[PDB]
RNA sequence: GUACGUGAAAUUGCUGAAAGGGAAGCAUUGGAAAUCAGUCUUACCUGGGUGAGAUCAGUAGUCUCUCGAGACUAUGCA
RNA sequence: UUGAGAAGCUCAGACGAGUAGGCAGGCGUGGAGGUUUGUGACGAAGCCUUGGGCGUGAGCCUGGGUCGAACAGCCUCUAGUGCAGAUCUUGGUGGAAGUAGCUAGAUCUA
RNA sequence: AAAACUUUCAGCAACGGAUCUCUUGGCUCUCGCAUCGAUGAAGAACGCAGCGAAAUGCGAUACGUAAUGUGAAUUG
């Protein structure tokens, strides 16, 4: 069994592998290290036992050989403590006599997910700036529209328009102090 | 469209363009190079002594075949000629551009070519060699004094 | 799955009939759908389109107009809806064509040849 | 730990430099007269085992870590165990609506993101 | 249809629009504006409570007035002026009418109830900061309060009295018990507490100890839409986050028998109780609505666009227009068309 | 489209190019020729085939404002937030310009750039976790009147809010084409005088806002003799900032006669309005007073600035 | 924009920067200039106070598996 | 002590030119079966880039720009599968050259 | 030595049509069938389309008539 399943799965093809260049991993939800091995894998190692999270919760998940043939009952489940120690002990004691190996990989998985649950509640706490993505078509779209918005403007004929709109109205005082001596009197003739 | 200088912005640009203009493009590209950066009222003088051969243009890169002559002393060369077929054709566009200009009420005292590039059109044991042409006039910029 | 050696799912051939296709194949293939009163009403399904129906428009940057179909444009498979137009350069309105699949028919232009299509595919009146 | 490379510069083709029709890709010299493949004094240098990098180090980022491609966030949820050997690389053709979600679930998780920040602007 | 808005400066606006006008398209035709009231923002109105034909108009220095519609012009029927010695740091934060008695709730939990007829004032201490409160509308003497981390709870005049109570012996402060108040739901999936911030009240028995039972609604800043029920427990019977953004108002729509909230980022929608699901949305609203009303089919909608929009229950635009001001309540006085 | 031939129908085009050229050449000779007899016939057709532009053919709003003063829109001015400004109590601005969390020298090159633009307005480098609510909470005990924070990532500027301290309404804005003084053409060196302001073509009642909060960041008593201007310009729903040194001259485009001659000093760059939130900034929970719909905006003669 | 999807290379024009006693030319090592990656303190431990609630109750129910294992509900928060 | 992809892990020493030729393991391309509860109009493929990274290398990953509808990793199957040369084939394009010269005007100019 | 000129790099504009994507086409295999003509065939020519770029269709009844069927089009 296991030492056949492993040979099918761990070398021909299983749809779980990820092969990378340094290591394989394993998309299996039941792996605890997350690596493509032969102690690591969940199909070819009839009992195995992993801590995986529900909604905050920390569960131990194990099967036996006896339940191999019975998907739907083939994994059980218990609720790990809150606590810490608590937590190390209930892995200790429902992991009675298995391997040190995996009570060790299952010990680890409980500290890592222990961490990434504490890393959550604290991101939820702190303000993150909102990451919003950009749009290729409305890039282009306002970046074309500003080009003739631009165009239309005419920013330097409406700049000088309105300069000299209020040199007339006289918003200054009673001559201005940025106009030469004969473009005022130009001014004062025209305008009057 | 778009040309190939950054300006041609409507600030202060005015436009004047010529597709598949059936001239030579090696001459096309010398009257370009000596009308470039000049101010548009002396462009036309220029173009106007070119026509009655009183000036010269002269053949900088592509000099190969071009005689000695007396009238390139003012741009520091000898080998000049007097297109005219080339000629007509910045004429022509010369006088869009400031038609342009004009329409656009832009000052037309201090109009001069900002750029005027020259670009081969597709070829058609004959096959001669048609010019794209792309004038820009543009008033020449100036200062101001800060606050004394 | 298609099982009839009769009927082909070749994508060449299939293309090749729909944008081959004459008059009376077009017929049939510019076909609406019925308005849910019609459809319960008439107990058909689907219809092929015709001048002076009353149609609604479901899909598009038209979506909810409302007028009778003007003429059906069978060379481009397009529908010509009235009051729903386009404004050109010099403001001339020229029609938009829409799908016969995006439309819905809330009216119908009655024929005695509709009325006996009715009552042949299983309706009523 | 540090990170030894043996070479930085890569090993291009003889004459890649001379034509365009002749790639920058490494090609072995086959000529026989050729100076480049009897290995002169000036010719260029060419692909050996022995500039092969450490075992230990190899494929490793300048920051330690291991590039690991990532489509989804199920594949970044892999690393949660190997967060301190492996960096989440988000591939060039997944969308912005799902860099977003990777880059939010890579935090969490405590893992770093070679491309964290694509396609995406922010908004504090 | 008809009715009344009223604008941060402090003018009501009567206006006469119909179905199908749309001030955006400039072939619609132009809404009857009837304006009249003050024009000063000292004195801007915060409330528009419509009692029966008559409108009860709520200002920000405490001005209550009541108009009488029946008749246009409408007229200031009555007067009457809050006490500043209540609005120095306080400020009114709902304002209903139940039974003939007018209640001026105030951010402090102060609690002002006046009777119409007899002009009698009785004062009423509450809890902590206050955000919403509500009455029973068919259960004389019934309180439903809440506020920023204050839970909602259920203040009770009459204790059963197992029909109705007078009108005269009611809101008196040695008679009125707490006999429900709102127990938080459980902690976050992060072992995070879920923060309290009652924003809105409303009670939904008429959609889903005498009268006991009390089905209500509640809309949290948080977001988060919770049902309760007094006899199942003191926890939510059911909890739903419906937007990220703070949610406005919450109330029913008759014609259908059903709930609607808002959101301050302008999004109005329905919440179906049965399906436990939002169903629609009101689109073409911009800019976060400052009030809405109901009455019959027609819902009005109005915000911070500066604009009065009108939609059936079935979330059609029926109506809209531009009404220059800023307004800061909306209240529909005629469902039918003016031509009828 | 009826010809599967691309040789044909590029010969059948250019064909029909041809003719088409030369028939609208025959009309507008004709018509030339038969304008320049009478003038009559001249004179009516350019006042009346005057060509469409995107500004003329603009969608209807009635939010945009009357030429007319309205007594109930000058009502509402004159007790708003900003009306600490327009009002006889004339209370300077205090700008407090801040960057987003962990910038880089090329935002600090556009935040001094654009110090420069504002006198009275100091930078405070973004620091830690402090929040724009509690800046803003921060910056009003301080005696700030408007808050500023420069949004970069990637080494690159690209959005700006700005606050009314202390309760007055937050304008999300995004940045574009930012251009320092030294790449722009023939440029100049700014002056310590204060600048005036300009605003133009803020017609709509959202534009009134903008162009309130704007307006209300310069001083209102500009120095005349620096004669320095900074413009912002509302086109196409597009804001263009710029600054120039202009100098009054002669020249013979305008029927008076004198021109000004404009003389770029930076920064330039482009704002598009996105939200404007009522209240202090806070992208989760706060009061949308407008929020810009891309899809809606892709009608090029609708706009609401 | 019918010289019409995408629009590579060879090739050409203009602009900018740099170099330039009868070749270029590549390699090795650095300088200079330009330009990039490239990163940060923020968490751990230990409190105390305050309230909070379950996997805690000298607690009561329901459901799915099989006593007790998971999921919830009501109540208390000692 | 957890280090059993026993096809793994681990310890030690020696050694390293190479034509013909012998042998082994890998990189890449079109299509096929399976798989990734795979990627994609919130932008697939392609192309561009003095952006960054990985590999001794073949090559691969990625940022930015452009773009607009499809596409890829893994196991296996398959083949019209990898170019600098063939006075290679087709297409495009250069220097030679505005030269040799051949239509006008006055050897010169056009 | 700066300019010009030359070279290198980059930006933009040309030139060209690679690449990518597809495709009413080809190629291959299998299956069913048996049907030209002196009662004028195959082919060729010349005519008819309101215009059709050709191409297609048709034969002085000329892009067809009769009959049947569908039932409202045709379309540049």
């Amino acid at each position: 069994q296991d030492e056949v399943i492993w040979q099918v799965v761990g070398h021909e093809f299983c749809s779980y592998r990820i092969k990378g260049e340094a290591q394989n991993f394993c998309r299996n939800e039941y792996n605890v290290t997350g690596l493509c091995n032969r102690q690591s894998c969940p199909l070819a190692n009839s009992r195995y036992a992993t801590v995986r999270e529900d909604n905050g919760k920390l569960y131990l998940y194990m099967k036996t050989i006896e339940r191999a043939h019975f998907p739907s009952k083939l994994w059980q489940r218990i609720k790990l403590s809150k606590n810490y120690a608590k937590a190390l002990e209930q892995i200790d004691q429902q992991l009675l006599y298995w391997p040190g190996r995996q009570i060790h990989r299952c010990k680890q998985r409980l500290t890592r997910l222990t961490q990434y649950l504490l890393k959550a509640r604290r991101l939820a706490l702190k303000h993150q700036p909102a990451l919003i993505p950009i749009k290729p078509k409305q890039a282009h779209r306002e970046a074309s529209r500003e080009r003739k918005a631009l165009i239309a403007a005419k920013l330097e004929k409406n700049i000088e328009k309105e300069l000299v709109k209020r040199l007339k109205s006289g918003v200054y005082g009673d001559q201005p102090l940025n106009v030469n001596e004969e473009i005022w009197n130009k001014v004062l003739a025209a305008r009057e | 469209v778009r040309y190939s200088a950054s300006p041609a912005l409507e600030t202060k640009c005015a436009k004047a363009r010529g597709a598949y203009l059936r001239t030579h493009f090696k001459n096309s590209r010398e009257v370009a190079f000596t009308i470039n950066g000049m101010s548009l009222k002396k462009a036309f003088i220029f173009l106007d002594n070119v026509k009655e051969h009183k000036q010269a243009v002269p053949f900088r890169r592509f000099n190969g075949g071009v005689g000695r002559t007396a009238q390139g002393k003012e741009f520091g060369v000898t080998q000049a000629r007097w297109p005219v077929k080339s000629v007509k054709f910045f004429y022509d566009l010369l006088k869009n551009a400031e038609a342009n200009a004009e329409a656009k009420g832009l000052d037309m005292d201090k109009l001069i070519i900002k750029h005027v590039q020259v670009n081969a059109a597709p070829k058609q044991a004959y096959l001669s060699s048609p010019s794209h042409i792309e004038i820009i006039v543009a008033e020449e910029e100036e200062a101001v004094p800060k606050a004394n | 799955m298609k099982f009839s050696r009769d009927v082909t799912s070749s994508r060449r051939k299939q293309r090749k009939a729909h944008f081959g296709a004459p008059s009376s194949v077009r017929r049939v293939l510019m076909s609406a759908p019925l308005s849910k009163e019609l459809r319960e009403q008439y107990k058909i399904r689907s219809l092929p389109v015709r001048r002076d129906d009353q149609i609604t428009v479901i899909r598009g940057s038209n979506k909810g107009r409302e007028g009778k179909i003007t003429s059906v444009y069978r060379k481009k498979f397009l529908l010509l809806i009235e009051r729903v137009t386009r404004e050109k350069a010099n403001g001339a309105s020229a029609p938009v064509g829409i799908d016969a699949s995006k439309v819905v028919i809330t009216k119908l232009h009655l024929d005695k040849d509709r009325k006996d299509l009715i009552v042949r595919k299983g309706g009523k009146v | 730990v540090n990170i030894i490379k043996k070479r930085t510069k890569p090993f291009k083709r003889h004459q890649s430099d001379r034509f365009k029709r002749v790639g920058e890709s490494w090609r072995k010299p086959r000529g026989i007269d050729s100076c480049v493949r009897r290995r002169f004094r000036g010719t260029i240098s060419m692909p050996k085992i022995g500039y092969g990098n450490n075992k230990k180090t190899r494929y490793c980022m300048p920051n330690g870590l291991k590039a690991f491609l990532v489509r989804n966030v199920s594949d970044v949820e892999l690393l949660l165990m190997h967060n301190k050997t492996y960096a989440a690389e988000i591939a060039g053709n997944v969308s912005a609506r799902k860099r977003v979600e990777i880059v939010e679930k890579a935090r969490a998780l405590g893992v770093k993101v070679t491309n964290a920040g694509a396609k995406v602007r922010s908004q504090e | 249809m008809k009715l009344l808005l009223g604008d941060e400066i402090g003018q009501l606006k009567f206006i006469e629009i119909k179905k199908g006008t749309d001030t955006s398209n400039p072939e619609s035709e132009a809404p009857v504006i009837q304006k009249f009231g003050e024009l000063d923002r000292e004195k801007g109105v915060l409330f528009m409570l419509k009692h029966e034909m008559n409108v009860f108009v709520a200002r920000k220095n405490g001005t209550i007035e009541c108009w009488n519609v029946n008749q246009e012009p409408p007229i200031l029927s009555s007067l009457w002026q809050l006490d500043s010695s209540l609005l120095e740091t306080a400020s009114i934060v709902s304002m209903k009418y139940s039974n003939g008695w007018l209640m001026l709730a105030l951010s402090d939990g102060n609690l002002l109830f006046r009777h119409i007829e007899s002009s009698k004032l009785r004062k009423l201490q509450l809890h902590g900061p206050l955000s919403a409160v509500e009455l029973h509308p068919r259960i004389p003497g019934i309180i439903a309060a809440g506020g920023k981390e204050n839970d909602v709870c259920l203040y009770s005049c009459n204790p059963t009295c197992k029909s109705n109570i007078d009108e005269l012996e009611l809101w008196r402060t040695e008679n009125v018990v707490k006999v429900f108040q709102g127990k938080n739901v459980k902690n976050d999936s992060l072992n995070l507490r879920v923060r309290v911030w009652i924003t809105g009240i409303v009670f939904t028995e008429d959609i889903i100890d005498e009268s006991l039972c009390f089905h209500f609604a509640t809309i949290t800043h948080y977001g988060q839409l919770r049902f309760y029920d007094t006899k199942h427990g003191r926890r939510p019977v059911s909890t739903f986050d419906v937007s990220t953004s703070p949610l406005s108002h919450v109330g029913l729509l008759p014609s259908i028998k059903l709930l609607y909230f808002a959101d301050k980022r302008a999004q109005i929608s329905i919440f179906d109780h049965s399906k436990k699901k939002v169903i629609g949305r009101f689109q073409g609203v911009k800019g976060a609505p400052s009030s809405i009303h109901c009455l019959g089919n027609v819902v009005a909608i109005t915000g911070l666009d500066r604009n009065v929009r009108i939609f059936d229950a079935d979330r059609k635009p029926l109506a809209n227009a531009y009404i220059k001001a800023l307004p800061t309540s909306i209240i529909v006085i005629n469902e039918r068309d003016a031509e009828i | 489209g009826k010809i599967k031939n691309k040789i044909v129908r590029q010969q059948q085009y250019m064909k029909a190019l041809h003719q088409k050229n030369k028939d609208k050449l025959e009309r507008r000779k004709e018509r030339a020729k038969e304008e320049e007899k009478d003038p009559e016939k001249k004179r009516l057709r350019l006042s009346e085939n005057i060509p469409a532009t995107i500004e003329s053919k603009r969608v209807y709003d009635e939010t945009i404002i009357e030429d007319k003063p309205d007594e109930e829109l000058q009502a509402e001015l004159k007790d708003d937030e900003f009306s600490a400004y327009f009002s006889e109590e004339r209370k300077v601005p205090k700008l407090l310009v801040t960057t987003s969390k962990r910038a880089s020298r090329k935002c600090y090159d556009f935040a001094s750039e654009l110090l420069d633009c504002f006198p009275n307005a100091e930078f405070r480098k973004r620091t830690g976790d402090i929040e724009v609510h509690e800046i803003a909470e921060a910056a009003a005990k301080r005696g700030y009147t408007d808050l500023l924070v420069l949004n970069e990532d990637r080494k690159k500027t690209n959005a700006l809010t700005l606050v009314h301290l202390p309760n007055g309404p937050s304008f999300y804005f995004t940045l574009s084409n930012l251009q320092t003084a030294k790449e722009i053409s023939n440029h100049g060196r700014s002056t310590g005088h204060i600048p005036e302001l300009i605003i133009n073509n803020f017609s709509t009642r959202l534009g009134m806002t903008v162009a309130r909060a704007f307006q209300s960041l310069f001083i209102q008593t500009p120095q005349i003799q620096g004669r320095q201007v900074v413009t912002i310009h509302c086109q196409r729903d597009f804001l263009f900032f710029r600054r120039h040194r202009y100098a009054f001259r002669e020249k013979s485009n305008m029927p008076d006669g004198i021109g000004t001659g404009l003389q770029e000093l930076g920064p330039r760059f482009t704002m598009r309005l996105r939200m404007v939130q009522k209240g202090v900034w806070d992208r989760k929970e706060g009061e949308v007073f407008f929020e810009s719909n891309a899809g809606e905006e892709s009608d090029r003669r609708k706009f609401w600035l």
